[PDB]
């Protein structure tokens, strides 16, 4: 990135605001993040499409809980040759805590990590 | 000494068996509720108390059901949010690991976190 050049997806404002929202653990900060990122001129194919329904809105308390929706997210594979052991282990621990799935990717895994801590 | 209490209860049960045999029945279930097997006698013609125990000898006819409990197990109750939690934090009960859950609570859900 250079200020004179093109635009990019991940840049300073959005990254700092995402790290702040994730570190302080406050939702309105994360909505500020999403509001910033969903306002740039179109950059990908999925920026031109638009949602449009014909039914009437329903309250927030009626939709699925966060549990059954979070179990639909996984983490892609990132080898241990690239990442550091600490970050790999951190991802593996975080993704198992909420009930979702993680990934070990290529490069094998530590046998000694095969038992719950 | 415990044998003392055991002998007490044994004698107390044998007396009931003797009485039920003398009456003509073969089980306590046959006599429960049968109020019409009781009569009221007076102390005599010299005390002059007008006690009438009929208010407790009146017999209300049951109908179709029997005169005692006829169901096994406790009376069940509806199921709260806890069930879902037990269905979600299974690794805690099988694997032995930490968990973290997030739901939406409503005032129509009682005793959240007791079954767990």
């Amino acid at each position: 990135f250079r200020k004179s050049g093109d635009r990019h997806g991940w840049e300073g404002g959005v990254i700092h605001t995402l790290q702040q929202a994730v570190t302080n653990d406050s939702y309105t900060t994360f909505k500020k993040y999403s509001e910033q990122v969903n306002k740039r001129p179109p950059m990908q194919l999925r920026d031109l499409l638009e949602l449009r329904s014909t039914k009437a809105p329903v309250p927030v308390d009626e939709v699925e809980s966060i549990t059954a929706i979070r179990k639909r997210f996984i983490t892609p594979g990132m080898s241990m040759g690239a990442l550091s052991p600490e970050a790999h282990g951190t991802l593996n621990v975080a993704m198992n805590r909420i009930g979702a799935k993680s990934d070990s990717g290529e490069g094998g895994e530590d046998p000694a990590r095969f038992r719950p801590d | 000494t415990p044998e003392k209490v055991v002998n007490l209860f044994t004698f107390l049960a044998e007396e009931v068996r003797e009485i039920l045999a003398g009456l003509g029945f073969r089980s306590l279930n046959e006599v429960i509720g049968r109020t019409d097997l009781l009569h009221q006698v007076s102390r005599g013609a010299e005390h002059l108390d007008d006690l009438d125990l009929n208010p407790r000898l009146a017999q209300v006819d049951p109908g179709e059901n029997a005169r005692y409990c006829t169901l096994q197990g406790r009376n069940e109750v509806p199921d709260t949010l806890d069930a879902r939690i037990v269905a979600d934090a299974r690794p805690l009960f099988e694997e032995g690991e930490k968990m973290q859950l997030a739901y939406n609570a409503r005032n129509t859900q009682r005793a959240i976190g007791t079954r767990l």
